[PDB]
């Protein structure tokens, strides 16, 4: 096994060992899963200089267990090097399982306004603001704003309406949602003080 | 309680009148005449000016109960 | 002339009759697709195979130019691919799409069944190289196109893809496949598309005996318990086979019988004859005599007799016969990779028939023991029924006076108990049915 | 099934079919023997009034089947031995090595063991027989065969029977077909789902 | 033995007659 | 709209659970109204 | 747009068959 | 409806008869190999001495 | 880069100054660019080599100087090095005896799933020949059918690289097995029962057996405790089931 | 001939007489139901509904 390899107490032989785990990811798999001692031994030894990097193929070894949350949880303390690339499906999974995340956060956080909130991690906050930015900008306002409405920030739409309109007919369909879709008032604020603001 | 409960719920459910005849398959069957009364007048009071179709197909047969 | 036009004449009419059959499942898609119904696309898929044993080249290409009556990628690929015959007197009236019907775009579930149908029909007439082009075309297109009956297709598009890629010997290669569309169906939620996988992914294995890596797999894999019936019984079997090579005997048995039941009876014949073969071994080196029924089978007789003989040499516990006959058919047992548990066996069945003959006898003597079973030394027969006892197997225990062993008792407390708690689970079969009633009782 | 529409005394021809009236009696003999050991036989065979007549006929047939219904082995062995002999002689032989001798013997043996805990080999080898070893190697290959429920303390050479209470044997054969149908629902459960 | 699996027989007798009668309708209909 | 379709599974796992849940309940109501008639 | 109105739609389904459930005791 | 032919299917190449061509139904101790027994008994009469 | 491949190894490397070296070796030659690909490149199938070759080396010097850490790392360093079969590649020789070692040790690890795997990766190299790698399953078979002390006659020879310690572990094996097996339901264990016919005459061993475990030594003799009892039941957990049942029925 | 109630124990030289209880006879009552309302039933119906 491999494990050895990274778990002998030279630091090159680690990094050496742990290189090539991102490329042998998709093809093998059992031998990963059942190594999660092993990468929880790397993930410990702060000292060595691929802790970052350790934690990313961490949460690799927890994309072959199937906790999507906890491999999140992995690349999020790597920080990062949670958005080494923005076009891939299990991104796409995780940013999703993110998303979700950062909105009942938010949600609770806005009913529970008077301090003692939740602590809004900079590393989530961090990745969250990048990831629906360029879903912003990748130029799709059709669907910029359904992602945005479904990330749940109450400055987003009046972000979404402050850079590029395109389809400016966006901002009766955004008054639409509102005025039929959304309609749970508590939660609801942010999306109407926005629209109050702007119409 | 039980006649009441079932006709004074057309009243939140107008938003969805297509949901007026799914939450009354048992309510306008039910063995309670006050229940199937209810239960006519809910579908009524949710669909004003909608032609609903289904809501129509499903009243038909209380259009003819034997309870009056 | 007049036979040889006759025949050709009847074999053109069968030939348009399974275009027919391809035509039929034209239809069945252009429903399917209406009707939103992946049920009765199943029933497209189970009758496929039984008219997929008789198909011509130049049929085919019927079926090609006519449906393709729009220019696509598809056609494309089957012009150079498709090698039909030569001329041929019999022609077909090809006009299926006409106005909106060539207008509008292929549907991406038949353009995966062509993919599917062509790759069938390669491996039908042999050919491998065209067959890996086609199937590389169905799992890009299907990549592509993100609906969700397509995954449902592409269960058993992937399945008999990386079959098609055993016979090419890329099983290796066909992995990244195997797990770049297990992380597709991970996403999607595709469970019976993840079966096909994992039960092509452990073949793989097997043809490279690679059984370390697919236990550590299939003790981090949760298999879907609501995949196809066939799927079901190919991972149920495969899972017993290794447990069976892990030395994981109850789970092993449960498992084989499982999945000899779940499999068709009519059908499936080499499954049945490895399944045979699989409960022969297993339960001769535990000791529990095989089912004597199962030697009715009329597919197994040859293969059996020597098994049969095998089980009378377990139970009296000679050596030198069996060995002999091992040295004569043994070639078969190593095919079916079951020789290393032969052998297993071989030196095994002195604990196997110490087994039955400490059920039979209270207080049976050492010295008997080593003579019934050819051991000529009380301390081999010391240690004997010293090492049964640990495992637990029997009750037999050892007194080094004379070899005593205990009797058994009167029923307990948990004695009569025993049955109801491992039995009452018929409640809990009895909820899965409603269950599944409740899913299945739709009015329309 | 045989014997049940068989001990019928009713024939087509007086002595015909099959090849007499008495070979049609010796094949009820042969049958009913392997059907049962001692219950109130007495009033199903022996009360036959026809059956007692034509045993008087052959006083060898007469003499096994009384053998057996007076539980006398001394006798029964050498006659159980004249009937498999005779059974060899017989085109009826399919029970080559099941059921001539091996069967009535299981039900005789359970009969004997049966209401008793623990008899001597020995003696019981004289009062069935002779050779104590043949015994001992019989009763050694019929437990190994299932029936006999009983074991062997070979070292003071006794039978130690276990004889389950009415409750207890009951209670087993229960489990048993739990376990049949247990296999039989399965199977059902795999009929379904699919 | 004779509750919980009569209660599960009869469960699934009725479950396989309305699986034939679905499979039957579905087939069929058209 | 990946978690769009997640959500919309789990909205076809419970309608299909929700269908036979109102037809028990409408049947066994039926019962009702024929033991009380 | 779908992705709430599914997610609202999965909450009053799931509604209903958990209330008509309720009458069956 | 396919045969499953994936599966190492091996006929059996004898197809020369069928030893249980009847109904019997065999067990593990009905085909063991002996002398019967009515030698066996006269055997065992023999040693006894009659 | 290829320095001083088997320059004092060879011979006799006794001295704890070779770690420094092996380390260079690893930071050096081991660590020149890969050792997964293995398409082409002689020069890295001659890496192949010599990393096969320090394997070899550190088993041979983890075995003798019992560290179970750098042994178990040098053992899985071997199967991963070793998963590339390249057949065209000189076999045999250091394949069939190491992987016997480290099979046998494996099961002195109490594991037998990767025993028979590497059995079955080896049709015909365990059966028809190489008793150097059928020795650890000839062992295991005896250990497993019916012998003890023949098994100790048995492991009294080593026909795969001799290194006759993998017995030895083996042998702790056994003690231990022993005495679950006569910590098992037998009736009574007299002192010199236990001294004389298994093994270990009145050695450290004895201390052990009477101060480890129970079955306190009466008059030459060791008895079993109470382990079997009539137990009237509380009947409780049946109970609970009951209740489990009771809920399991009251609804749906 | 079932007329008495008791095991002849010959190596104690003894006969062990048992009050039998026959207020068992659920436990063979019960059987015979598991008989006749099962394998009547269970084989024949779901043979010949073999598809479904």
């Amino acid at each position: 096994g491999i494990i050895s390899l990274l778990d002998e107490d030279e630091p090159q032989l680690k990094e050496f060992a742990l290189h090539k785990l991102n490329a042998v990811v998709n093809d093998f798999w059992a031998e990963i899963s059942e190594s999660v001692d092993k990468i929880e031994v790397l993930y410990e030894d702060e000292g060595f200089r691929s802790r970052q990097f350790a934690a990313l193929v961490a949460s690799k070894v927890f994309y072959h267990l199937g906790a999507f949350e906890e491999s999140l949880n992995y690349a999020l303390g790597a920080g990062d090097l949670f958005n080494v690339n923005d076009n891939s499906e299990y991104v796409e999974t995780i940013i999703a399982k993110c998303i979700d995340h950062y909105t009942k956060q938010c949600v609770e956080n806005a009913d529970l306004p008077e301090g003692e909130k939740k602590p809004i991690d900079q590393r989530l906050e961090g990745i969250v603001n990048k990831m629906f930015q360029r879903c912003l900008d990748d130029h799709k306002y059709k669907q910029a704003i359904g992602i945005a409405l479904e990330t749940r920030r109450l400055d987003v739409f009046e972000k979404t309406i402050l850079e590029s309109n395109d389809v400016p007919g966006m901002l009766a369909y955004s008054l639409k949602l509102c005025m039929s879709l959304m309609q749970n008032k508590q939660f609801r604020n942010k999306v109407l003080r926005v629209l109050v603001k702007i119409y | 309680v039980r006649r009441a409960a079932v006709e004074s719920l057309g009243f939140i459910l107008f938003r969805t009148p297509e949901q007026c005849p799914s939450v009354v398959s048992l309510l306008s069957e039910s063995y309670n005449p006050h229940v199937r009364y209810g239960a006519a007048m809910a579908l009524g009071i949710c669909c004003a000016g909608t032609g609903n179709k289904e809501a129509i197909n499903l009243l038909e047969p209380m259009t003819n109960d034997p309870v009056n | 002339k007049t036979a040889a036009a006759a025949a050709e004449h009847s074999q053109r009419e069968l030939d348009t009759v399974t275009l027919e059959d391809i035509k039929e499942h034209v239809k069945q898609l252009e429903k399917a697709v209406s009707g939103k119904e992946p049920r009765f696309v199943l029933r497209a898929l189970r009758m496929l195979p039984s008219t997929s044993r008789r198909l011509n080249h130049y049929v085919l290409y019927k079926a090609v130019q006519g449906f393709f009556t729009s220019n696509n990628a598809t056609r494309d690929f089957l012009l150079p691919f498709l090698e039909e015959p030569m001329d041929t007197e019999a022609d077909l009236q090809f006009r299926p799409r006409t106005g909106k019907a060539a207008s509008t775009p292929l549907l991406p579930e038949v353009e995966a069944y062509l993919q599917l149908l062509v790759v069938i029909f390669m491996m039908n007439s042999k050919r491998y190289k065209e067959a890996q082009k086609i199937s590389d075309d169905l799992m890009q297109k299907i990549s592509t196109q993100n609906r969700r009956a397509l995954d449902l297709v592409a269960a058993k598009c992937y399945y008999y893809h990386a079959r098609v890629y055993e016979f090419l010997d890329k099983l290796d290669v066909v992995r990244s496949f195997l797990h770049a569309r297990l992380r597709t169906a991970t996403l999607r939620h595709d469970a019976d598309g993840q079966a096909t996988l994992l039960n092509l992914l452990l073949r793989n294995y097997l043809h490279y005996s690679l059984y370390d890596q697919a236990e550590k797999l299939v003790s981090k894999s949760v298999f879907p318990e609501q995949a196809n019936n066939n799927e079901w019984a190919r991972y149920l079997y495969y899972t017993g086979r290794i447990k069976a090579i892990q030395l994981e005997y109850s789970e092993a048995r449960r498992t084989m019988t499982n999945a000899l039941r779940k499999a068709p009876q009519h059908t499936a014949v080499g499954f049945k004859q490895t399944v045979h073969k699989l409960l022969i071994v297993v339960e001769l080196l535990l000791g529990e005599i095989p089912d004597r029924l199962q030697f009715r089978q009329p597919s197994l007789k040859r293969s059996l007799m020597p098994y049969f003989l095998l089980t009378q040499a377990v139970r009296t516990g000679n050596l030198a016969k069996f060995n002999q006959v091992l040295d004569q058919f043994g070639e078969k047992f190593q095919a079916d990779g079951t020789y290393t548990l032969i052998i297993r066996l071989r030196h095994n069945v002195i604990k196997t028939g110490v087994r039955m003959i400490s059920l039979s006898y209270s207080r049976i003597s050492l010295a008997d023991i080593a003579q019934k079973l050819q051991l000529d030394s009380p301390e081999d027969a010391e240690f004997i029924v010293a090492k049964a006892i640990r495992d637990g197997v029997i009750e037999a225990s050892i007194n080094h006076e004379k070899g005593y062993v205990q009797s058994k008792e009167m029923i307990d407390i948990y004695s009569t108990r025993e049955p109801q708690l491992a039995f009452h689970q018929r409640i809990s079969f009895c909820l899965d049915i409603h269950n599944m009633s409740v899913k299945a009782m739709r009015f329309p | 099934q045989a014997a049940e529409l068989f001990l019928d005394t009713v024939s087509t021809f007086t002595s015909y079919e099959l090849m007499d009236y008495k070979t049609f009696v010796t094949y009820t003999v042969y049958v009913s023997m392997i059907a049962l050991e001692r219950p109130d036989l007495r009033e199903k065979v022996i009360k036959g009034a026809e059956i007692l007549e034509v045993l008087h006929s052959l006083p060898a047939v007469r003499q096994y089947l009384f053998s057996l219904y007076e539980c006398r082995y001394s006798v029964f062995f050498q006659s159980l031995a004249v009937v498999e002999q005779e059974m060899k002689k017989d085109w009826l032989f399919a029970p080559h090595y099941r059921y001539y001798v091996r069967e009535m013997r299981i039900h005789a043996y359970s009969q004997l063991l049966e209401s008793y805990r623990s008899l001597t080999l020995g003696y019981m080898a004289e009062a069935f027989g002779v050779g104590v070893e043949f015994i001992d190697q019989e009763l050694s290959r019929f437990i190994a065969a299932g029936r006999l429920h009983c074991k062997i303390d070979k070292v003071n050479e006794i039978v130690e029977t276990n004889r389950p209470d009415s409750k207890n044997w009951q209670y087993q054969e229960t489990i048993k077909k739990g376990d049949l149908l247990l296999n039989r629902v399965q199977k059902l459960s795999r009929v379904i789902n699919m | 033995y004779l509750a919980s699996l009569i209660r599960s027989v009869v469960a699934l007798h009725n479950l396989i007659n309305n699986k034939i009668a679905n499979r039957d309708a579905e087939k069929k209909e058209g | 709209q990946y978690y769009l379709s997640k959500i919309e599974e789990l909205q076809l796992i419970v309608n299909d659970k929700s269908q036979n849940l109102r037809r028990l309940q409408a049947q066994r109501n039926e019962l009702n109204a024929k033991v009380r008639l | 747009k779908l992705q709430q109105e599914l997610e609202f739609l999965e909450v009053q389904e799931e509604y209903i068959k958990d209330e008509q459930k309720n009458l069956k005791k | 409806d396919d045969e499953f032919e994936e599966f190492p299917a091996e006929d059996w190449a004898g197809l020369d008869e069928d030893e249980d061509a009847h109904v019997w139904e065999d067990n593990w101790d009905d085909d063991n190999v002996e002398d019967d027994f009515s030698n066996q008994l006269r055997a065992e009469l023999e040693k006894h001495g009659y | 880069m290829y320095e001083q491949l088997k320059g004092e190894w060879n011979r006799k490397s006794p001295n704890l100054s070779k770690c420094g070296e092996e380390l260079g070796r690893l930071k050096l030659v081991l660590l020149e660019l890969n050792f997964l690909p293995t398409t082409g490149t002689k020069l890295t199938k001659q890496q192949l080599i010599l990393a096969r070759d320090i394997l070899e080396i550190g088993a041979q010097w983890s075995i003798l100087r019992k560290d179970i850490p750098s042994f178990e790392r040098y053992m899985a360093q071997l199967k991963c090095y070793y998963f590339d079969y390249k057949e065209q590649l000189p076999e045999s020789a250091y394949m069939h005896q190491l992987l016997g070692l480290n099979l046998l040790f494996l099961l002195s690890q109490n594991r037998v799933a990767e025993f028979h795997t590497e059995l079955e990766r080896l049709p015909a190299k365990d059966i028809q020949t190489n008793v150097y790698i059928k020795h650890p399953v000839s062992l295991e078979q005896y250990l497993m059918e019916g012998s003890y002390n023949k098994v100790f006659l048995a492991k009294g020879n080593i026909p795969a690289e001799s290194y006759t310690f993998f017995i030895d572990i083996l042998l702790d094996t056994i003690r231990d097995e022993i005495a679950g097996c006569i910590e098992k339901a037998y009736e009574k264990i007299l002192f010199t029962e236990a001294t004389r016919i298994l093994f270990f005459n009145t050695p450290k061993k004895m201390t052990d057996y009477a101060k480890k475990r129970g079955w306190v030594l009466g008059p030459n003799n060791y008895y079993s405790f109470a382990s079997q009892q009539q137990k009237p039941e509380d009947t409780t957990i049946p109970s609970t089931e009951l209740a489990k049942q009771v809920i399991e029925y009251a609804r749906q | 001939d079932k007329k008495f109630h008791g095991i002849l124990d010959q190596g104690e030289g003894v006969l062990i007489i048992f009050d039998e209880p026959p207020v068992d006879k659920t436990y063979e009552a019960a059987l015979e139901t598991i008989q006749n309302m099962s394998k009547v039933v269970d084989s024949l119906y779901n043979k010949a509904k073999k598809l479904t």
